[PDB]
């Protein structure tokens, strides 16, 4: 097994609207390859 | 309270809930961004608007996203561009291609693409890539650029587990990667 | 396997999460569908479409969904027409309004409309509804003249608890409505 | 408390299409009400 980790500090709220869309890209150039997911979850809580 | 949540482990020929782009459709029950070819860009989005912070309240969301990801090179030498999870306005669009990944426009700070990635860089781009040239994992905010990079290698064909969490307690925002071998 | 789920404990003036249609919009932290006027229809469809069932391995999917109603009559003797949850095709917009809830267009089976819905239905019509002429849940299968129904007794003004389940195992769908008192 | 159970047997699979919209909806005719949701959940899961 093989592992990876990254963090740091993101002020959300500053840069990214109330509400917005979550997703995947990929892209290719002169050199490409091919991108695929084969599977998906996401869960999120916002407080009132 | 409001919460959004949905699992996909296996996908449809036609998965409705889903927002397709550029090259991005559903085949062998996998969700495919892009194929081997040259100078391309697709991209897959949730159906549904999430709601992330709120300004009366200043309440922000916590998150979490976990998906399994593949990258497949003819020559596993010469890759390119990458792969990343993003947040972006609701109408988003394919931005800018190649190096910038189809989310970013400039290496330059832009307020205005109000997007938050977390990118999976297989190609080394002098202009903005760490200097080291290795492959990497990174956080970027309304840039390219990355605010944050991790060395990663690579392992082509393999599964790749990833986990991405935000505690709005902290605004940490948490990247993980794991391969069986 | 696919899950999809939601939660809202009060709504937001900008719910862009949910697609309103008619007189359907958000405010003070409620949903309205209609203010007390005749003759109206509001609707209000969550955004992301939900995988029900797949052809291919013949599966269905099992479902619960919760929510709390509240039906303000300007009269206690004259109240009409009533309130629905519906499953519907993906681009559904609103149909017969009055008698036919703004879900069907017919008291004879109409195999086109392709919904189910569970109606708590508050004005009797005489054309297809219960004989004993009290308000009523029930059970539609496109038709407004439902599979079956159950007696119910309005309480104006008070909070109804609503929990809606499909059990794919027995094809059983199953309604429950609560007041406090 | 009060409550009202009902239940029947619907084949979905044979009424609704693979994809569907859920939703509430509410209507008045010559005789009316205000229709308000002050809540709402939900939660699926398709296993194949
Ligand atoms: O072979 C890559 C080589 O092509 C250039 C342009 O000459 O960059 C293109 O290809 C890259 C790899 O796909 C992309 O990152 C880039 O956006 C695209 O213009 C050179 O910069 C690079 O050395
Ligand atoms: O006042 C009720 C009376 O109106 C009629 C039409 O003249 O029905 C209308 O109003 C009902 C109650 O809102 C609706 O259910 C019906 O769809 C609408 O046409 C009469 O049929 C009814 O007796
Ligand atoms: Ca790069
Ligand atoms: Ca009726
Ligand atoms: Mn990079
Ligand atoms: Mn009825």
């Amino acid at each position: 097994v093989t592992s990876y980790t990254l963090s740091d500090v993101v002020s959300l709220k500053d840069v990214v609207p109330e509400w917005v869309r979550i997703g995947f890209s990929a892209t290719t150039g002169a050199e490409y390859a091919a991108h695929e997911v084969l599977s998906w979850s996401f869960h999120s809580e916002l407080s009132g | 309270t409001e919460t959004t949540s949905f699992l996909i482990t296996k996908f449809s020929p036609d998965q409705q809930n889903l927002i397709f782009q550029g090259d991005g459709y559903t085949t062998k029950e996998k969700l495919t961004l892009t194929k081997a070819v040259k100078n391309t860009v697709g991209r897959a989005l949730y159906s549904s608007p999430i709601h992330i912070w709120d300004r009366e309240t200043g309440n922000v969301a916590n998150f979490v996203t976990s998906f399994t990801f593949v990258i497949n090179a003819p020559n596993s030498y010469n890759v390119a561009d990458g792969f990343t999870f993003f947040i972006a306005p609701v109408d988003t669009k394919p931005q800018t291609g190649g190096g910038y990944l189809g989310v970013f426009n400039s290496a330059e700070y832009d307020k205005t693409t109000q997007t938050v990635a977390v990118e999976f860089d297989t190609f080394y781009n002098a202009a903005w890539d760490p200097s080291n040239r290795d492959r990497h994992i990174g956080i970027d905010v309304n840039s390219i650029k990355s605010v944050n990079t991790k060395s990663w290698k690579l392992q082509n064909g393999e599964e790749a587990n990833v986990v991405i969490a935000f505690n709005a307690a902290t605004n940490v925002l948490t990247v993980s990667l794991t391969y069986p071998n």
